[PDB]
């Protein structure tokens, strides 16, 4: 066909026409782009051609030359300037000059002026370019569509162009963008170009704003520009405000009072939402930059030095003006709100939390009066408002000042949970949750509890949006209902606690609840299985009876779901059961680890069955099987020994997660799964050892595998030897050989990930040496002869301890580790110990560091290994 | 057993202390807000380092 | 909308890489461990950064 007809064969009556051009166009790119572009650039400078001709021409001009894929886009440039270096000498002012040619339609020209630079300044080229825009602008005799489209080139310049390499000439950008804003300038459609632009540079200015002689100047336009009577401008300009607010808090000192605090509040009360969101907007924005500067203050302090910056407090200084604008903007809800829809309402209660954990206790004497006086209102909007604003301060004041309000709100809370209108319930079973999260003492308090739970096992029928809530509430009830048992818990766990008399229909209900015709509203599915795993978990050993019915339903569902599974018809069914799926699994892990031993056992071969099957069959997927591994794990921890029935009807699998390294995640599990068993059977492990041994030694020499399953693997050889015992003597020669390999490893303590990775190594090591001596000595205070072997390695090993107790980036968890190796070194040689570590003081310093830690494990196995010491040295 | 995953006092101890009390994701903002400042603060004061190095750190014959 | 996992999430693409991932309960320890990290190289900064103003304050004119 043509040029000026394929482009504008987009916009005809035709669905395989459509392509007339996808094809054409782009099958004849590559062979000749720079013939391709370049004659593109004909048409776009060309004031005769319309506008679907011209901006379909750049549009293919743009694309050649940009894309949103950091790795795509950075290939297209190459090519901009791998092409002949005298192809784009005409393009650089073939598309130079478009601009300024139509009404609204050359814009593409801007498009274009840029991602052609965003590839030409990296490189010193194109000295003709900067100099050109500015110039559009500073002379006082260029036209609207002149400059209004020069600017956009310059904005979408700043936009794309990496900051660093323009932090230069930016007094001439910056002043071009000055001038299209001074009020002078006629069309507004200019100055927004041009207040776009600024925003869009805002961030290479840094220069700039330091000096106050020109700040005041970019500060008072600015402010100006938020009064121009163009409210697109306006936007614009207090866009420009929140984000210099968030760049140079620290020169704001002088603006605030005379000018941004006003502009501001009036823009939050505007009744214009793109206005007022900004005006909120900004005063988050004070709460994040002051909130930061608090931690500045605090460590400074402890630092004797001044804090670098510091905080003129105005968030909390803007209390009394904030608040009632912001309770009162609660006020213009919004009944249709299913809504993924960011607005006023939303953007008040969000700062509102903000600023309630900024000023913290400051706050409730703001806020309380609106609460007390509209919780009441008949106008629904306004009872909402109220439990919103009591909601959304629970966060920040002293929790004892705020318990006292909360007990005599229970009631009211309890009664507007039965409001009539949704919004008021969504809004209050939501502040229930939060008061059950954030001050459980008062939820669970012996009052209301009572009456608290009825009101909740009820809001579960709710809708989506009200049980949701009611969902997170139970979470956060339950496990504060069990740490408050807590001193009613002998022998590990309590007897009981306050939510068993309903915990029987609480569980009940959930169930159901689970099972919601819509549980895909919300989330309320997976709130339900969360909330049901969790009032599982942290339950009294007095409801067990009730976790049992559960498992038999949980087992119930596991099943009529892997039969559910030849019914998918869209995408979407996939995903959905997948995850329908894994809750499942994770529910059994949860419900497993609560059932007597006894329980394990009856329902020990439907688990393994719907396990196995679900591994098996479910051998086209990969995220299944890190799932079902984590399930058996469960299960071999509380069956123990009873497991090695189902061991080789599940080997092959084991297998499976222990090869595929391509899918890490699931190798780990299948490592931690090992563990598991050594521990689970032991010596009877033996069979599959010869296996499991060369298959895992595999792994740690093929370096193809990601390197955090390594150390898992080196810390799964202590598990080994400790199962086995005397039976290690046969892999302990490589095995030794291996640690003192990976012990001496070294790596740049420059790229943190590498020092957690050390680390790793370092605490995986200790643990093999530790699980192998361990498993040598035997345990019947004989100390097996067999021990005598790594009588050798005991010099090299108080030796890469050394190292550590020598390099300061450890870890607690290391040091841990350690001292422990040493207790069992001095209880198994131990003469040869005590002088090899009286040769090397830093041992003795790091174990003190053991101690003078807050650490647990740290601190016994530190105490104990220097008993042990202590011990041998009045032994001579 | 009862604190490895929910024993986020340790991580609470760090950015609060011990001393007073606070509530899991009132421990994890405050994580995140301290490692943030942590890593500028960081930031800055490397590319501070790397002036007083590249500077007058050297040359006077 | 910020459940105690957006968090940890949020902590995850914080402390290690974005999007690779380690569970829950690996994420609570890179963490503190991490926090601690940063705290003893910025000590370590801020004094060299004395060094290389006193031991350099000297040579001047």
């Amino acid at each position: 066909m043509e040029l000026i007809t394929i482009l504008e064969k987009t916009v005809s009556p035709d669905r395989l026409e459509l392509e007339a051009a996808q094809k054409f166009l782009e099958r004849a790119a590559v062979e000749n782009l720079p013939t391709f572009l370049v004659e593109l650039s004909r048409v776009l400078a060309n004031p005769g051609n319309s506008q679907v001709a011209r901006v379909a021409a750049g549009l293919q001009i743009k694309n050649s030359l940009t894309s949103k894929d950091p790795d795509i886009k950075a290939q297209y440039q190459q090519r901009w300037l791998a092409i002949d270096a005298n192809a784009r000498r005409e393009v650089k002012n073939y598309v130079l000059q478009t601009l300024g040619t139509e009404t609204y339609r050359p814009s593409s020209a801007s498009q274009c002026v840029a991602g052609i630079a965003c590839a030409e300044i990296p490189v010193s080229q194109w000295p003709e370019l900067i100099p050109q825009l500015v110039a559009n602008v500073t002379n006082p005799n260029s036209t609207e569509h002149m400059k209004e489209s020069t600017l956009e080139a310059i904005g979408y310049i700043c936009q794309d162009i990496d900051p660093e390499q323009l932090q230069d000439k930016s007094n001439e950008i910056l002043t071009a963008i000055i001038q299209g804003m001074r009020k002078e300038e006629p069309s507004n459609n200019v100055k927004l170009a041009a207040t776009n632009a600024l925003l869009n540079s805002l961030e290479f200015t840094k220069a700039n704003f330091d000096k106050e002689s020109e700040r005041h100047f970019i500060m008072q336009v600015v402010c100006e520009a938020t009064q121009c009577p163009d409210t697109r401008v306006r936007v614009a300009a207090l866009q420009n405000l929140v984000k210099i607010m968030s760049l140079y808090y620290q020169y704001m000192e002088t603006y605030m009072g005379p000018a941004l605090f006003a502009i501001t509040i009036e823009a939050m009360k505007s009744d214009i939402d793109e206005v007022a969101l900004q005006g909120i907007e900004f005063w988050s924005n004070v709460c994040d930059e002051e909130m930061d500067l608090a931690i500045e203050a605090s460590e400074a302090a402890e630092q004797g030095r001044p804090p670098e910056h510091t905080s003129k407090f105005y968030a909390k200084g803007a209390l009394q003006y904030l608040v009632p604008i912001l309770t009162q903007t609660l006020t213009k809800q919004d009944e249709n709100d299913d809504d993924d829809d960011w607005n006023p309402c939303k953007a008040a209660g969000v700062c509102l939390m903000l600023l309630s954990t900024c000023c913290e206790d400051d706050i409730v004497p703001h806020v309380l009066p609106f609460i007390k006086e509209h919780i009441k209102n008949p106008d629904w909007r306004y009872r909402d408002a109220a439990v919103m604003a009591f909601g959304s301060i629970l966060e920040g004041p002293e929790p004892n000042q705020l318990k006292p309000l909360v007990i005599q709100a229970m009631p009211t809370l309890i009664e507007l949970m039965k409001d009539p209108s949704v919004v008021v319930r969504d809004t209050t079973a939501w502040t229930v949750g939060r008061i059950c999260e954030l001050l459980p003492e008062a939820a669970i308090n012996d009052v209301y509890l009572a009456p608290l739970l009825q009101c909740l096992i009820e809001g579960l029928s709710a809708e989506p949006r009200v049980a949701s809530n009611v969902c997170w509430a139970f979470s956060s009830l339950a496990e504060a209902a069990y740490e408050a048992a807590d001193v009613a818990d002998d022998q590990e766990e309590p007897a009981t606690y306050c939510l068993s008399s309903s915990f029987e229909l609480i569980v009940q209900k959930l169930l159901e609840t689970t099972d919601r015709p819509d549980g895909h509203q919300n989330n309320l599915r997976s709130s339900a299985y969360e909330s049901l795993m969790e009032i599982v978990k942290n339950s009294a050993k007095d409801c067990y009876p009730a976790v049992q019915k559960t498992t038999l339903v949980i087992m119930e569902r596991l099943q009529q779901v892997l039969q559910m599974e030849s019914h998918i018809q869209s995408t979407s069914d996939r995903i959905q059961f997948n995850d329908l799926q894994s809750l499942l699994c994770a529910t059994l892990q949860n419900v497993l680890r609560k059932v007597q031993h006894q329980d394990a056992l009856q329902i020990s071969d439907v688990v393994m069955a719907s396990l196995l099957r679900m591994f098996q069959s479910t051998a086209g997927s990969g995220g299944v099987q890190e799932d079902a591994l984590m399930a058996v794990s469960t299960l071999v921890e509380v069956l123990g020994g009873e497991f090695l029935k189902y061991m080789e009807a599940f080997k092959p699998f084991l297998g499976i997660g222990l090869k595929n390294y391509a899918e890490y995640q699931v190798c780990l599990a299948a490592v931690g799964l090992v563990g598991d068993l050594c521990r689970a059977l032991q010596s009877n492990i033996l069979p599959f050892c010869d296996e499991v041994m060369q298959l895992l030694l595999e792994n740690l020499g093929n370096e193809n595998v990601h390197r955090s399953v390594k150390p898992q693997i080196l810390s799964v050889f202590g598990d080994i030897a400790l199962a086995i015992g005397g039976e290690f003597k046969k892999y302990l020669e490589v095995v030794l050989n291996t640690l003192q390999q990976a012990s001496q490893a070294q790596v740049d303590k420059s790229d943190f990930d590498m020092v957690d990775y050390l680390n790793e190594l370092r605490e995986s090591c200790l643990e093999a040496y530790t699980g192998i001596v361990q498993g040598l000595k035997g345990d019947q205070e004989n100390v097996h002869p067999d021990v005598m072997l790594v009588q050798p390695r005991v010099e090299f090993i108080l030796s890469f301890i050394d190292h550590i107790a020598g390099d300061e980036d450890h870890t607690d968890g290391v040091v841990a580790c350690a001292a422990g190796l040493i207790g069992d070194l001095c209880t198994a040689f131990g003469k040869d110990v005590l002088k090899l570590v009286e040769a090397r003081p830093m041992i003795h310093e790091l174990l003190t560091e053991g101690r003078r830690s807050k650490t647990n494990k740290a601190k016994t196995l530190a105490t104990w290994a220097t008993k042990e010491l202590r011990k041998l040295k009045n032994q001579a | 057993r009862s604190s490895i995953n929910d024993k986020i006092i340790e991580l609470k101890d760090l950015v609060m202390g011990t001393d007073a009390k606070m509530h899991k994701s009132g421990v994890l903002r405050k994580a995140i807000d301290y490692i943030k400042y942590l890593q500028q603060v960081n930031h800055k004061l490397r590319q501070e380092n790397m002036v007083l190095k590249l500077a007058n750190q050297k040359n006077k014959l």
